[PDB]
């Protein structure tokens, strides 16, 4: 099974203070449940400048 | 002429043999389905 979900979900800034930066790690230890799996991450670029 | 059957005492002694198997499968299987409930939660669960 596989798991795909894009980087530019999750820039969300306001006010400097930015939301989905959590929402990633909340998915990340949802991704930690479903073993086996692949989780895809595209365009990470936009969170690692 | 000499008259016949079947069951010689070999295929009764496999009936016992079937019987006796009949008799212990149950128990059998109640302490095979208590092994495997907890080597499936404790002796190896999921990783995380």
């Amino acid at each position: 099974k596989i798991i795909t979900d894009n980087a530019q979900r999750y820039a969300l800034v306001n006010r400097g203070f930015a939301i989905g930066i959590k929402l990633l790690r909340e998915v990340f230890d949802a991704i930690a449940l479903n073993t086996p799996c692949i989780f895809l991450l595209e365009d990470i670029h936009a969170i690692g400048e | 002429v000499v008259v016949d059957t079947g069951v010689t005492e070999d295929d009764r002694l496999r009936a016992s043999l079937l019987v006796q198997m009949l008799r212990y499968t149950v128990p059998f299987m109640v302490i095979s389905g208590l092994f495997w409930m907890i080597h499936t939660w404790i002796l190896d669960p999921l990783p995380n």
